[PDB]
């Protein structure tokens, strides 16, 4: 019986999970003022995963909502579902952080975590056998990448059996939004490294090239890329919360994907992905479902996987299938092109079937990749820091407020070694 | 119902729980009855 | 302040309904819920020893005239002892004699 | 954290081994037929049957029309507590006896006027003629009869300790009525006249003479809800004029 | 048949018996006019008539002609009975000498003749209600000789307080220790038990739990109200286990000079947050030990506890209490005294609190309110101590006091009285081995 | 024949019976107004024993209800059978006893045993031959306590050679809803050893755990606990009313039971408990009954037989069954584990069988037990006591009433010198 | 004479015993609630109220599959207490399963496989169905075969032991559990008959006409 604690960092982090419990409440079929009205008795199962129960039956997130503005607040409390997340777990500064680590991190970050641990720490408690921990935010950022890994780095020696689950957006390759995005995104990955259990990078311009691709959606809002990112998002914990033929929570997926501890950053992707002009002319087969999921269009991480080589691939499907093509394409999937998986692991590839489909969709899939393609997203970060570093320019607004040289050094130095051990087992 | 901004202006206003938004609201429980989805 | 608070409610009745779900659910299940296993009447086991061994000299239209070996229980199982008519309860005319 | 009967959490099965057997013992009772629910709906239907009063084409009632015994209502303030008015005599299954605030034939409201001596249906009924009232029972065509008994210590009124009125089954002189006239000069004029139907008489038991009253103040909370109570004592005034409340009417 | 008679002195006394009959009568069915339109037991605090009219069984007293005249014109001035609300014309004006030994004597005997006119009705009366406060003229002088007369006339009955201790740090007079202090020195030999309450503990829990910002007094009177209501819920409806106000009495005062309970009331929550909350047993009893929900700014870590009393009201299974008082006790930080091996007393009624259309809580499905006496009040009273310490030296503000009847030596009588009830609650929280 | 006569005292005595004559009356087939609806001359033969004959063919219950306050007797008057007792036999007063023992003895519980004793003489002079008394109560309040042990003594004093039994519910170790509780249970103690043939000590939770652990219910309550203690109690004089083939009456249960005559208190239990789910895939015979009779988790009070010594042990069975396995169980439960059977008497456990078993069951078996376990429910007692009686705590409530100081010394006295002539009969 | 008690341990044990005991209650005259409209003792022992529950233990750590069980259309047939279910998963891993998490239910199954024997007299045969590739399959399996060889001795249990498959795999740390079990395991047991199901994917592909099959 098992529960995930839901941890919101941020603008992105607060509008990403804000999207998702709109995805869920209508998969668990939850009304907007917290009524169940689903269609079936099997979305009552496991409700207790995502959802408290209230008085008069009504079911509320086990989410934790903080920033140090008020006004994502007053932007997800006037989305679809804004009543019903509990307010208690609205947590806000007064003044914001304004993309300094340093402040996110230290002095006004670490002023607040007092007031957010004394409920996350009260909803672990409540938990009867609670499995891990959920975080969404950016890591191009002041007050997700700061105060996120601070709780991160707070709730990991309180709770050091759990699962840690994040799902960063790392800074996308063709075009910045801050320039002081390289400080923070290092920062907030060098604690990142040593305090998750596996990291989901997600990139913008990934998401851009799908939904104008494959979706042919050509005004693309931040609603349809928080949905993208939610489906998968929502795609990861489905044997927990509905019957299969071969289930997988967090842990199973944890234990197949990240070998060495140091190497845990994945990349997602969400394979029935049609255009609304190309949905009669696509055959609904679990090889078409394959293809998709495989091909490196989409991947919401802006890497390419022709250079690298998938270490281990996990794949959960849901919906109604027979194992035998599902095991049929995944073993030749892997052997046909048997260049790009490593040769010392035997086989890579992780299975998971799960017998509900999304509300809409005949079936579904989702694949989790770990690859040595991964390090080439760190490298141009590590190239735009030491760009950045030695000249020492964007500086003088962190050692203002308590850093100095050597955490810098540090995280660079981690970076460096990180790509290292990500090279040496490649070959 | 009422927005967060506007619940901080209606405190910075010293408001004795009767003008608040807080406590009062112009809905009735007629209001709040029908006001379901199916 | 007092003729602003204190204004009278019209329409308010009070709550005369969740105490008597509190009362019902301290008075507990009934003795069907709790105690009673096979779903079972109260007119089965209503036969007295003396009255089922001599006065109706052991009747029992149902077992046979002869014990059998079984294979995978090693006794002769009709054992005319262990089922002892679970029928006609014991009558004797004090009821209408009453 | 407690979740709901729905959510397979903790104890779940054993709730539902428990849900799923009260279920079938409910189904078997509502298959059946013998829910409370039911056998009250039913009860309730058989007393709220719709009777047809018999019309009085020359003024008098007779013997054998299907009347009603109401109550006028009164200005008169002795108590300060009061049923507002317009009570009809209707049988309460507590067989019991009870005026209740309605006006319209119900089926527990609906007398019928029989006979005591050797009066034929038809006949026109005559003040200080014996007379008997009936009412019809529950899932049976047995006459019922509104007898009253002298009072002791074990046998008296319910609210009051005055004398009581009930309902039963045995024929005899505790079965029989006769009406009078209010005006109590003009008593002994109005003997041998016919009765007009609608017209405030007064109505005494043969066997105790004390007339029939209808309690206002006492108040007996029931099924359908506040109704008064009925009882059998003749109560006077200073000037030795009956009350308003010991008065009766007959509505056709 | 059960009943209790309320007596509301001074302006603290009507102002909370305001509320507390306006949720008496909200609770039953009961219109503000007196009239009503199985366990409803609403005889132990209405009286009947003829026409079904329910008139309260309390006297509204207050020596200044405005609160309780401001009653008789409001919503609530066909129910109250005419001759129960006695006013004054002239007032004590923060004088324990003058509402004592002047005006006190005075106007007594219309007080005590209304209380015995109220009392031969009564058939089995448990007790007497008195509410009043420390720092006032007429709820600390003439409180204290309702408190003498009612002994001497009653004997052995019951005597319950709420009283308004003095705010630590914040006060609305300068001469409220004296009339504390003296008021105390006549209440520890003629009283049964002291429920406290303070001000600004409530201003705090209206500020942190309710999220509003500024309360008048009748946002406090509410919860005052619920808590007098609570406490009292047993007598008038059904429950489980049922506890009258004899219970107060000999289930949590161990020495008959250490009756003072603090109060508190554990679901204080807001409507605008209520239904988002599981509102189950273990939070709602968890919630009531915690050292920032008390009606008195005090922190109980400071002493130890005593006695508790422990009354539940709503949906609530004696399981769930027995669990969650389980989960106390196995906690370091909450210590008991070790001449009290159980130190628990569990009432349960069935009846949910009613909510009051306008206040400030909800409708809310559970409620627990605890009266548990602590060492740590001897923490309270050498506050006291150390203010009449300080204002007796220089004799400041006698010279009203000894004008008015009393002489100069009854303070030290007072600060006698005092130094042994510190002495009294120092020794008690010792060791025996 | 030989006639019962019923005492109630306290809310918990008051409680237990209601809820123990609507078993007596299911068994015997009485319905709620008082008529017989059985279908058996069984039951028709002595029900003499507990009902009376009054006209028209109604029965009603030699049950004396004693109270002190009228909360509960309402509710009691109230239940589903609350219409068959007499209106006189409801005796109450309108003072509650305030959980004060000393109180409800001698100033509020004393002035009103003028009307139960007449009470009392008048429905014990119409039986014929009249066996004894049974009374409930609890030894942790006011009125049965301190009310109960009053009457006891003063029926004893008239009736010195009939059987007094006692359904006395102790205090719990480990939760209680009194303070002064140890000071009523020393000073009821005292007064039970002087006056009492048979007590039985009934623990709340022993009877929570049994509900919790054997019946597995998520909402056990009041009357689940009443059920449970009035089946036990039922289960003690079914030879009185039913026939059998090994008979046994409440002093048959008496001369082989008590050896010594301050040694009268026992720990009841009842066999056939289980939860509504293995319900119907159990069997019933002899060897499960008495596999779960003698289990540690099956008693009704809150001592572990494995610390202490059987002294000498009871099992009286209902229903048709062989009175082979009833031996050879009963003889291999004494010799398997033969250090838990004290060795100066050489066999401890009676047998008696009747053939109607409860309704609703196939067969049942009743246990009674002395055992030197149970005076570890009586240091913990006389523990708290002589915690709470050396520094006078809560003892102007009991002074000031017309008590003396040296009651309490006396009683704790004679507790602790009970507990140590249990100490002598284990080693 | 000749019973036998079937021990079904993880996700593939219990979706194995689902079909196996399905093929039993067809076999033999046993409705699909347990009733009955004698060859049946080695597989289903009658109570006294008619049904004939089965003599198995269905175990997992992770709950959805016994849960499935037991809301499944065989709901009826099986007792509430053989069905032994944990709440943390096994996570694929053997040292979890045979050291943490399986050491705080053996006491519960142990039990009651000890009061499965008390019904039966000519006991002689132990059946195991688990998979070498998962965590429960591996773990919990092998530490109840020690505590079986320990406390019932001569008794002959025969293991039918999923095994990897050369092409096909459904996890990546399936080697390490496969070689550790079979290290545990291969002197606590009698005889253990292997499947692998690629196997049954070609017979049922070529022997039968059947495209696609599933587990069942
Ligand atoms: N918490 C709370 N405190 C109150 C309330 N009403 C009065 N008080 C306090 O009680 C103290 C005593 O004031 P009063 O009750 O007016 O004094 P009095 O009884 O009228 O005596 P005199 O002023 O001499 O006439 C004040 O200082 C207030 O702090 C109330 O409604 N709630
Ligand atoms: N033939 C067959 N194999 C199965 C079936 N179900 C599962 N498997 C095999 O079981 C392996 C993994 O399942 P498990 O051994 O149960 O792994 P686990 O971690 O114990 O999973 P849980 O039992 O749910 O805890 C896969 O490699 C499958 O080959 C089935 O129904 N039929
Ligand atoms: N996909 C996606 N990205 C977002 C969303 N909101 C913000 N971002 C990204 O967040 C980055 C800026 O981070 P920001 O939220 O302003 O920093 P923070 O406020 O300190 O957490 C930009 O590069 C955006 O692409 C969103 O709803 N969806
Ligand atoms: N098992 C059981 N315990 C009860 C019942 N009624 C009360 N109790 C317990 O008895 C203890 C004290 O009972 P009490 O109220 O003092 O009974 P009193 O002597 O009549 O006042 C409480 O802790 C209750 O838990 C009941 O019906 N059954
Ligand atoms: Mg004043
Ligand atoms: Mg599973």
């Amino acid at each position: 019986m098992r529960e995930i604690v839901h941890l919101q960092a941020g603008q992105c982090g607060n509008q990403i999970g804000a999207k998702f419990w709109e995805v869920i409440s209508d998969e668990h079929g939850i009304d907007p003022t917290g009524t169940y009205h689903g269609d079936s008795d099997l979305q009552l199962e496991r409700i207790n995963v995502y959802y408290n129960e209230a008085t008069g039956g009504k079911y509320v997130p086990r989410a934790v909502l903080v920033d140090l503005e008020p006004g994502t607040m007053d932007s997800v409390r006037s989305g679809p579902f804004g009543q019903i997340f509990r307010p208690d777990n609205f947590v806000f500064g007064q003044s914001g952080a304004g993309n300094n680590w340093a402040k996110g991190h230290y002095t006004e970050g670490a002023e607040l975590v007092d007031s957010v641990l004394d409920v996350v720490r009260k909803e672990a408690e409540s938990c009867d056998c609670l499995q891990g921990f959920q975080l969404t935010h950016s890591l191009g950022g002041g007050t997700g990448s700061g105060m996120g890994t601070l709780l991160i780095s707070k709730i990991r020696e309180e709770y050091p059996d759990r699962i840690m689950n994040t799902f960063s957006v790392v800074p996308s390759p063709k075009v910045s939004d801050t320039v002081v995005e390289p400080y923070n995104a290092t920062l907030s990955v060098h604690q990142l490294v040593e305090n998750t259990d596996e990291t989901y990078c997600i990139d913008n311009e990934a998401l851009y090239d799908i939904c104008f691709r494959t979706l042919k959606l050509t005004t693309p809002t931040y609603g349809d890329l928080n949905h993208l990112v939610s489906a998968t998002m929502s795609g990861v914990t489905t044997c927990l919360r509905f019957p299969g033929q071969l289930n997988a929570d967090l842990r199973k997926l944890a234990v197949n994907m990240v070998p060495f501890p140091r190497l845990h950053f994945f990349m997602p992707g969400f394979a029935p992905l049609t255009s609304r002009g190309s949905q009669q002319y696509r055959a609904l087969t679990v090889p078409e479902l394959t293809q998709q999921m495989f091909d490196a269009k989409n991947m919401m991480a802006a890497c390419d996987p022709r250079h690298g080589r998938y270490l281990t691939v996990a794949a959960v499907f849901r919906g109604r299938m027979s194992m035998k093509e599902v095991d049929e394409q995944m073993l030749n999937v892997q052997n046909k092109n048997s260049s790009y998986f490593v040769e010392w692991i035997p086989n890579n590839v992780k299975t998971a079937v799960c017998d509900i489909p999304p509300r809409g969709l005949k079936m579904s899939a989702t694949f989790i990749g770990n690859s040595t393609a991964i390090q080439e997203l760190f490298k141009r970060i590590s190239e735009q820091f030491t760009a950045m570093f030695r000249r020492k320019a964007f500086l003088h607004w962190y050692t203002g407020e308590g850093m100095d040289e050597m955490e810098f050094t540090e995280a660079e130095s981690n970076m460096n070694d990180l790509v290292s051990e990500y090279q040496q087992y490649q070959d | 119902l009422p927005s967060l901004r506007r619940m901080d202006m209606d405190s910075v206003k010293a408001c004795l729980s009767d003008e608040h938004c807080q406590s009062t609201t112009y809905c009735r429980k007629d209001d709040f009855d029908n006001a379901y989805f199916t | 302040i007092y003729r602003k608070e204190y204004v009278p409610f019209p329409g308010h009745r009070p709550d005369q309904i969740s105490r008597w779900y509190s009362k019902r659910t301290v008075e507990g299940l009934p003795y069907k819920y709790l105690i009673t296993h096979h779903q079972e009447p109260s007119q089965r086991y209503l036969i007295s020893t003396y009255d089922d061994h001599y006065n109706r000299h052991n009747y029992h239209p149902g077992l046979p005239e002869l014990r059998t070996w079984n294979r995978h229980k090693l006794l002769w199982l009709p054992e005319k002892a262990d089922f002892p008519l679970l029928g006609p309860p014991t009558n004797y005319g004090l009821y209408e004699q009453l | 954290n407690l979740y709901g009967p729905r959510v397979r959490i903790g104890n779940w099965n054993e709730d539902v081994y428990l849900e799923e057997e009260i279920m079938k013992d409910f189904l078997a009772k509502r298959d059946k037929g013998q829910l409370l629910i039911q056998r009250n709906r039913r009860l309730k239907e058989n007393l709220l049957r719709p009777m047809q009063l018999s019309v009085s084409e020359d003024g008098y009632i007779h013997y054998g029309d299907k009347v009603m015994l109401v109550s006028p209502d009164h200005p008169e303030t002795e108590a300060d507590l009061f049923l507002p008015g317009d009570l009809s005599l209707c049988m309460t299954p507590d067989c019991g006896l009870s005026a209740a605030q309605t006006k319209i034939p119900v089926g527990r409201n609906t007398f019928t006027i029989l006979c005591a001596a050797g009066e034929v249906i038809g006949q026109v009924l005559r003040y200080g003629q014996n007379f008997r009232l009936g009412i019809t029972g529950g899932f049976d065509d047995r006459m019922l009869y509104l007898s009253s008994d002298h009072r002791t210590l074990l046998k008296s009124s319910k609210r009051s300790w005055l004398q009581e009125v009930f309902l039963t089954h045995e024929d005899s002189y505790l079965n029989c009525w006769q009406a009078a006239f209010p005006h109590p000069q003009l008593r002994l004029e109005y003997e041998g006249s016919p009765v007009p139907a609608n017209t405030k008489i007064l109505i005494t038991h043969c066997h105790t003479n004390r007339g029939l009253v209808a309690h206002r103040h006492l108040f007996l909370r029931t099924y359908f809800g506040q109704e008064a109570e009925v009882a059998a004592h003749t109560y006077l005034d200073s000037h030795r004029v009956e009350k308003p409340k010991n008065h009766w009417m007959l509505v056709t | 048949m059960r009943e209790c008679i309320s007596i509301h002195v001074g302006q603290a006394g009507v102002q909370i018996g305001n509320a507390c009959w306006e949720l008496y009568c909200l609770e039953h069915g009961i219109q503000p006019d007196g009239q009503m339109p199985g366990d409803d037991s609403f005889n132990t605090f209405f009286s009947e008539t003829g026409a079904g009219k329910h008139v309260p069984r309390a006297v509204f007293v207050d020596l200044e002609p405005t609160v309780v005249d401001e009653v008789r014109t409001g919503t609530y001035r066909q129910l109250f009975h005419p001759e129960q609300l006695i006013t004054g014309k002239e007032d004590a004006a923060n004088n324990y000498a003058r509402g004592h030994y002047t005006i006190g004597k005075e106007i007594v005997d219309l007080v005590l003749d209304r209380i015995r006119k109220l009392a031969d009705l009564c058939t089995g009366l448990q007790g007497f209600l008195i509410f009043h406060s420390f720092g006032g003229g007429t709820g600390s002088g003439f409180a204290s000789l309702l408190m003498e007369r009612l002994s001497v006339d009653y004997g052995k009955k019951s005597k319950l307080e709420f009283a308004i201790y003095p705010a630590p740090q914040v006060s609305t007079a300068v001469v409220e220790p004296y009339n504390s202090i003296l008021t105390t020195h006549t209440t520890l030999e003629h009283s049964d038990c002291a429920f406290m309450v303070d001000n600004e503990a409530i201003y705090d829990i209206c500020r942190r739990n309710l999220d509003i910002e500024r309360p008048t007094y009748t946002n406090l009177n509410r919860l005052i109200g619920q808590i007098v209501s609570s406490i009292t819920a047993s007598l008038r409806f059904d429950g489980a286990l049922n506890v009258d106000l004899t219970e107060f009495q000999t289930n949590l005062v161990p020495y008959p000079r250490i009756h003072f309970p603090l109060a508190t009331y554990a679901p204080v929550i807001s409507a605008e947050k209520a239904y988002h909350e599981q509102l189950s047993v273990a939070e709602i009893t968890n919630a009531c030990f915690e050292p920032a929900n008390q009606m008195v700014k005090c922190d109980p870590r400071h002493g130890k506890y005593m006695a508790c009393c422990m009354l539940y009201r709503g949906d609530v299974v004696p399981k769930d209490v027995n669990a969650a008082i389980a989960t106390i006790k196995t906690k370091r930080t909450i210590q008991f005294v070790d001449w009290c091996p159980t130190g628990f007393k569990v009432g349960i009624n069935y009846q949910p609190p009613t909510v009051v259309p306008g206040g400030d809580l909800a409708k809310v499905q559970r409620a627990v309110c605890m009266l548990s006496n602590t060492t740590a009040i001897a923490e309270a009273w050498a506050r006291l101590d150390h203010k009449l310490d300080l204002m007796y030296a220089k004799r400041a503000f006698v010279h009203w006091y000894v004008g008015e009847g009393m002489e100069e030596g009854e303070f030290s009588e007072a600060r006698e009285d005092l130094a042994a009830l510190e002495k009294d609650y120092e020794e008690v929280g010792v060791d025996s081995v």
